């Protein structure tokens, strides 16, 4: 022993060090990517919407 | 520059020179070429360079599955000189 | 008759002056050794022969025929059947020891792919590197790296072979090695070597004409034997090691008395 | 002093004649020639590992850190503005005009650049450009013909992975803390965006500063004195050489199609 | 697959922690040593003229180039708010907060960290830092103490002449080329009247920005394979580790200074 | 006897170069430590001059233990030993004049006019006198060994050691090296260690050989005995010859099996 025991010891340290450096990177760059929303649309009638285009947000309150 | 043999009296006659910018109708049809020859003598060669050596250690491996052997007379100087230099294992063709 | 014989050439520098005015000739069979002290352009004598620079006025010819009166085409015709040796080994290191044989072997050919594999097995047995074929280039040593080259320069069974100073900085165990190839691929294969190494014991053991360039010209063009009984002050300070002579052991310099206690 | 004081000036001048004339030469020599298709096809994929591939990671690394920095102090210039919309005229219009093709051609000369020069020069201390003359065959088309081709048409490739994960950098940035929403920061961006504009023309000057860098790295790569010392003199020559040939050139493209 | 996978990451592992090792401990005996003051005073000035002297024909020259960039690409862009009056807003602002320390230790790195690697690796190729070792005399106290503080106050005292040329080079394109002279371009350049921002925060990104570049400048020189392929290998991975050290730092840098 | 190396055993992380050897060398004389290449001849020297600390063993310095005294205490040890090496060791970014009065300027405590009188003396030992105003970078590859044996008699040394001399030259300046190891010898009185390869020339100048094989110590003859050893593997270090102990050709790798197939 003592020749490859360490190995494996500072081996499975440096994967506890890199799955929790995944978890760091994982609230803001994993986003729109799993969080879905279900799909029903609605109509509107307007007469002109002036500076209004794709992706607008829409806000109740 | 030419490769003139023939295959008649079972005895492979190779006549020319043997380099290594000749080699295409006696490789591609070596198949049907050895079939029960137990003699092969060659007389119109000047000398046998790595390239045309080459050729003739493989037909003694499509000669050996066969079942019967293979003698060879006519030795120049420049064959068996090169022989001595690369080491040719017992498992070949002897010096005989 | 001979193979090279070089007429009156010169190279000369923008600053030095190589040669002046040498005549030497190179016969069919033989070992030819071009000796001389280190400092001078040994290096740039072999590169006349094959071509790579641009010499003064002279002819040099080639079995006839002019070496530097040579086209783009007709140049690489007669290119390919000297194939000289360097002297750390010029081979390729992005491929392994098998490839690096057979890298003219590939190229120019009429040689198939199973017919391929044997001609290099062949001759990696004449140098001794036959188990030496599935490793990396930069694991071997100094000694072992140029005989790896040497098989790849009797690939396409060359005429003059010019060795680029052999065996000058090895161990005397490989050197033992590096001066039996010589003579036994000469009398195997009728090619000439040419050897430009400064071992006055070993490259005069496998020599039988030998040529002395000390002050940029040709003064001694004896055989093995004539050339270490040769009266001569400069001929004799280059063999068995003298110190003292025609070469200044000191600096050429002066006034002793105004360096020394001023 | 008068009579004396060209004696250093005017010897350098026929120098500088014989410098460039060289590289003109080499690259004519390189290029127009035997059209080796077939023999050149496993050699631009040799040659597409070390200047593709291993100059990949730092790029990559490199884009995240770009876009994190510039995203992040743009905020601050913006304030007191109610321009918080428009981060996607200068996170993107900026890395496609100003930025792009010269920081990228900034790091190529130190990775993909720097080591093209090595190459050759290791190789020429072991005489293994002079011994491809003994084998009957060109030298300038074989080691010097697949590693141009290989380098002109990676740095155009590797500037899209520049631009594109330094868009994506200022997007890491923008929704990290800001609390604006994702619809806001894509709006502005696709305006003044369109054909000849700022995607192709981003793609022209990429092109003009893939051939400028890979010029000086073969040409200092195959003129160098076979010692320790010229090799390393002449590695740290292609990266000022390329420092002045991209900087140098940003003046001239900046006045034909502005924008 | 738990032990033939981990048994290659042993190996990766072990060397990096003692890559780090030999890098801390040859810069710790290098100054907690005796004080000599009078010694090194003819070695500072010597090392002083290849690393910030020799590396002006570098900066100076490309600095107007990018001061001449931020002139013409911030013009057409503001063509409908303040083409007079914000033009030379924001060329003074950029190159005093990420423009300065960073743009010019890209090309500080090339010239004189990359040189400074292979002046290093060319010492121990020759046998002349074990012969210096062979005497009384401390090897790392002549190349590697004078080396060091002839690198910490060159980055900013080159920094200022990067920023005076790109201020003096934007300068061309104010008060020429269809362009006021002193009333609408200079009059908004000393919005900045605190001396906190762009002053001190441009100088401590400078200092900070030199000691990591002439750590890994001598490191790599140090920690090299004595021969002729060791030393080009550790000048092209001084200009990569440079380069991920001065912009993986600038991110953390910006985040406590403007946030 | 100046070091007596008794049990050192030196081995790295992936090849050993030396187990349980034994060197002896006395004071004036001459003692060459010869061996073939691939053996680590270059960090024999180096356990003597303490650059690095051997696994098991010690040497002890006439009294004295090298490995332990790394606490400025080698440095008072180093000054009488000035290891000369194999390419140029000395600087390039000053004269060859510097380069000789280089301990000088440090060590010993001697005024300006008087360091021109014992520095251009030292060169005429050497033959490099009128040489002394000229670039390292100049000189060739003879001249530029002879400018660090000036270098090496610069304190008085008393255990010079050579990490292999005049090898890859012309027989010119060869023929030089070797007068000057023993013009040295006698005249100064010093001890002169070479661990060179080259035979025929070392034999002739030293009083012991050591030649090492199979990374052991196989010889410790002395000049004129080793020429009469009936040994196997001393006399195939000697005059050349190709086959003996170790093998120049490879072994048996099935050479019928890749041949024909």
């Amino acid at each position: 022993m003592q020749t490859k025991k360490n190995e494996i010891w500072v081996g499975i340290f440096l994967l506890a060090a890199l799955l929790a450096a995944l978890f760091v990177c994982l609230k803001a760059a994993n986003v729109t990517s799993i969080r879905t929303e279900p799909t029903y649309t609605l109509y509107a009638t307007f007469d002109n919407i002036g500076g209004l285009k794709a992706r607008s947000p829409v806000s109740i309150g | 520059e030419s490769l003139s043999w023939m295959q008649t009296g079972d005895t492979l006659a190779l006549s020319g020179e043997l380099d290594q910018d000749v080699l295409l109708p006696l490789w591609e049809m070596r198949e049907e070429a050895v079939k029960g020859i137990t003699c092969i003598d060659l007389s119109r060669v000047s000398r046998v360079d790595t390239g045309g050596l080459a050729l003739l250690l493989h037909l003694i491996d499509l000669a050996k599955k066969q079942g019967n052997n293979v003698t060879l007379q006519g030795v120049n100087d420049k064959v068996y000189t090169l022989a001595k230099l690369y080491n040719l294992p017992a498992d070949v063709l002897p010096r005989h | 008759a001979n193979l090279v014989d070089m007429r009156d050439v010169s190279f000369t520098r923008g600053n030095r002056c190589i040669f002046d005015n040498i005549s030497l000739t190179v016969p069919r069979g033989k070992i030819t050794a071009i000796m001389g002290p280190s400092g001078i352009g040994k290096t740039t004598l072999l590169r006349l022969i094959g071509g790579q620079i641009a010499p003064d006025h002279g002819e040099i010819l080639f079995d006839g025929e002019n070496i530097p009166a040579m086209s783009r085409s007709r140049l690489y015709t007669v290119r390919k059947r000297m194939s000289m040796l360097f002297q750390s080994g010029a081979l390729f290191t992005d491929m392994n020891v098998f490839d690096n044989v057979a890298y003219p072997l590939r190229e120019h050919t009429q040689l198939p792919a199973p017919l391929l594999h044997s001609t290099v097995m062949m001759k990696l047995e004449a140098v001794g590197l036959r188990g030496a074929a599935k490793l990396m280039p930069s694991e071997l040593s100094g000694g072992m790296a140029r005989r790896a080259a040497l098989a790849r320069a009797i690939a396409l069974e060359p005429d003059l072979i010019m060795f680029d100073e052999p065996f000058v900085g090895q161990d005397p165990i490989t050197m033992g090695v590096l001066v039996k190839l010589i003579s036994e691929l000469n009398s195997a294969l009728g090619v000439t070597c040419v050897v430009v190494s400064h071992d006055v014991p070993e490259v005069l053991s496998i020599a039988d004409h030998a040529w002395i360039l000390a002050d940029k010209k040709i003064v001694a063009h004896g055989s093995a034997q004539a050339l270490q009984a040769n009266p001569d002050p400069r001929v004799r300070q280059f063999l068995d090691g003298i110190a003292d002579g025609p070469v200044p052991f000191r600096y050429p310099a002066g006034d002793y008395h105004a360096d020394l206690l001023p | 002093m008068l009579l004396n004081a060209l004696a250093s000036l005017g010897h350098k001048g026929i120098k500088t004649l014989r410098t460039f004339g060289r590289a003109g030469l080499m690259l004519f020599n390189a290029l127009v020639g035997k059209p080796e298709f077939r023999k050149h096809a496993p050699l631009l994929v040799r040659q597409l590992y070390n200047v593709g591939v291993l100059s990949m990671l730092i790029i990559v690394v490199s884009g995240v850190f770009i876009g994190m920095v510039l995203g992040l102090q743009g905020y601050l210039v913006l304030t007191t503005y109610s321009a918080e919309t428009s981060l996607g005229m200068l996170v993107a219009l900026s890395l496609l005009r100003e930025l792009g093709p010269v920081v990228a051609a900034l790091l190529f000369a130190g990775r993909a650049g720097s080591a093209l020069t090595a190459e050759i020069g290791l190789m020429r201390a072991t005489e293994q450009l002079s011994s491809m003359e003994m084998m009957a065959v060109d030298p300038l088309r074989r080691v010097i013909s697949p590693r141009f081709w290989a380098g002109v048409i990676s740095l155009p490739l590797l500037t899209v992975i520049f631009v594109a994960v330094g868009i994506w950098g200022g997007s890491l940035v923008g929704v990290s803390w800001k609390g604006i929403d994702s619809g806001f920061f894509w709006s502005a961006m696709q305006n003044a965006v369109d054909w000849r504009m700022d995607l192709v023309n981003c793609l022209i000057k990429s092109v003009v500063f893939a051939i400028t860098v890979t010029w000086i790295s073969l040409f200092n790569g195959y003129d160098a004195i076979p010692t320790s010392a010229g090799i390393s003199r002449a590695t740290t020559r292609t990266v000022v050489h390329s420092s002045l040939a991209v900087l140098g050139l940003d003046f001239v493209l900046t006045a034909l199609m502005f924008g």
